[PDB]
């Protein structure tokens, strides 16, 4: 069965072993699907990133195909590029672009962001989502950990391992997927749902960017979901600290009724994004410049 | 906790 699944991935991944052209694997992170390493291209001296995912360790092994779908079919300025995929033993390896500036999480938990920086992040994320949504792709795990940065402050969406596609034949998804504090109310309620869930999740990430934390972070995951599902939309812990342009923006995102939530494409026209600075504005936030 | 369900 595991062997059965190895054989399936083999048919779909590139041939060979990238250890044959990469040196100096160094682990830099974890997500839920597996680990992330930096490696050095032997011949160029360039750095690439390598996602290793043990087949035996996935809740739903079939989601591993999501990584292949995206590589093959959706590549874009605000999405991390995947180069090649391989089966190495019991692991799937994706060689991809290295975002040397790290995750938004490290910023949000160690400095404060002004509204220029917040708005630049949102603009970059929405450009990614409006295109993905336009083709029936829902990321389903929008949060600061999934947002990665170049050294020069460009912002790219990452970690597609739990995404899904909708379309006319499958207008809606139903699976319980995501990270609790960020999950939309209708998805916690087990209603069929569409791209609207990325928009809610993005709102939570706006609150991360403002308060440093998503709401009900001091509650265990299951209590948080109940309150997400049962309560009025979560509030900023510090409302006096967002301009009413930011408060208005957020009010389009944290909407309980999924039919009234703004879509990515509408949100691109929101005045709050007028404040977005260039990537260079994000650069001072990174660990190496603080 | 920052970990995700699937």
């Amino acid at each position: 069965s595991h062997e059965q699944f190895r054989a399936a991935l083999q048919l779909v991944v590139d041939p060979g072993d990238p250890r044959s052209y990469l040196d100096n694997f160094i682990k830099i992170g974890e997500g839920s699907t597996g680990i992330v390493c930096i490696a050095t291209v032997r011949s160029s001296g360039k750095l690439v990133a390598v996602k290793k995912m043990d087949l035996r360790k996935q809740q739903r092994r079939e989601l591993l195909f999501n990584e292949v779908v995206i590589m093959r079919d959706y590549q874009h300025e605000n999405v991390v590029e995947m180069y090649n995929s391989y089966l190495v033993g019991d692991e799937l390896w994706v060689v991809m672009e290295f975002l040397e500036g790290g995750a938004l999480t490290d910023i949000v938990t160690h400095t404060r962001m002004n509204e220029e920086q917040i708005a630049a992040v949102c603009l970059a994320v929405l450009q990614a989502l409006s295109v993905l949504h336009a083709q029936g792709v829902i990321h389903r795990d929008i949060k600061s950990d999934s947002i990665l940065l170049t050294h020069d402050g460009r912002v790219k969406l990452s970690d597609f391992g739990v995404c899904a596609q909708v379309s006319k034949e499958v207008p809606r998804r139903k699976s319980l997927v995501g990270t609790p504090y960020w999950m939309a109310p209708e998805l916690i309620s087990r209603l069929p749902y569409g791209p609207e869930v990325d928009i809610w999740s993005l709102g939570i990430m706006v609150i991360e960017m403002v308060d440093g934390e998503p709401p009900y972070f001091n509650e265990p995951p299951l209590k948080a979901m109940k309150m997400i599902r049962d309560n009025l939309p979560p509030r900023l812990k510090n409302l006096h600290k967002v301009s009413p342009s930011l408060k208005g923006f957020l009010d389009r995102l944290l909407v309980r009724d999924p039919a009234q939530r703004a879509t990515a494409a509408e949100l691109l026209k929101h005045p709050f994004l007028a404040k977005a600075g260039p990537p260079a504005s994000i650069v001072p936030l990174m660990r190496q410049n603080r | 906790r920052r970990r995700s369900w699937y």
